[PDB]
């Protein structure tokens, strides 16, 4: 019905937060996901730019 | 509740759920099957009265 994208730019010890139920600074002061969240996460290593 | 975050609490919760549900079927089962035979002594002793 509808599509979000969000992007944004965090440390590679972090990536591991953004997902449903997890904790940590920025999981839980940054950027919170729903418990029955049902999107896509996607990273990669952005040390080039 | 006290002990577990969310997503992990709902894993343990619905064990008891399941147990507790299972239990409350089980008495409801017998006691069904034990309503009949009181209604069997009972259409009896009105027979008898």
């Amino acid at each position: 019905t509808n599509v979000y994208a969000d992007s944004f730019v965090i440390r590679g010890d972090e990536v591991r937060q953004i997902a449903p139920g997890q904790t940590g600074k920025i999981a839980d002061y940054n950027y919170k996901l729903p418990d029955d969240f049902t999107g896509c996460v996607i990273a990669w290593n952005s040390n080039n730019l | 509740l006290s002990r577990l975050d969310k997503v992990e609490a709902e894993v343990q919760i619905d064990r008891l759920i399941t147990g507790r549900l299972q239990s409350l079927q089980t008495y409801v089962t017998q006691q069904l099957i034990r309503a009949a035979e009181i209604r069997a002594s009972a259409n009896l002793a009105a027979t008898k009265m």
